[PDB]
């Protein structure tokens, strides 16, 4: 339930091939950027960084949970379906 | 006027269904129940 890892903007790159090492079976890679992950305060900062480095990019708008209406009293509604059968 | 005998002895003759039999007896005296409007919260 913690939301502290959703505060900042991230920039990662497209995933490329990983293959089994013939000797041990370890995951090999030839992608130098496979682990690169940058952090940004805003999406403008991330876009600015991508633009000056020549990377083409996709920006996905931040998804924020929409505010909910909570009411403990509704658990015992006289005539509504919100009444709970168990606690 | 007497104050030396116990006058609560009827319950020595109560049985398994005494309480529910009285509830059945009282059924004809009640006012009609209110209604939530639906058969149950799951309707």
């Amino acid at each position: 339930s913690g939301v502290n890892n959703t505060k900042k903007w991230k920039m990662e790159f497209d995933t490329r091939e990983r293959w089994e090492n013939p000797l041990m079976g370890w995951a090999s890679t030839a992608d130098p950027l496979s682990n690169l992950v940058l952090t940004f305060s805003t999406k403008e900062d991330a876009v600015a960084f991508a633009e000056k480095n020549g990377w083409s990019y996709d920006v996905e708008e931040r998804k924020v949970p929409k505010p909910k209406s909570k009411s403990y009293g509704a658990n015992f509604s006289w005539n509504k379906r919100t009444r709970v059968s168990t606690k | 006027f007497d104050n030396t005998t116990y006058k609560n002895l009827q319950h020595h003759d109560y049985s398994t269904y005494t309480f529910l039999d009285l509830n059945l007896d009282l059924s004809k005296f009640r006012m009609p129940q209110p209604s939530s409007g639906r058969e149950s919260p799951r309707h």
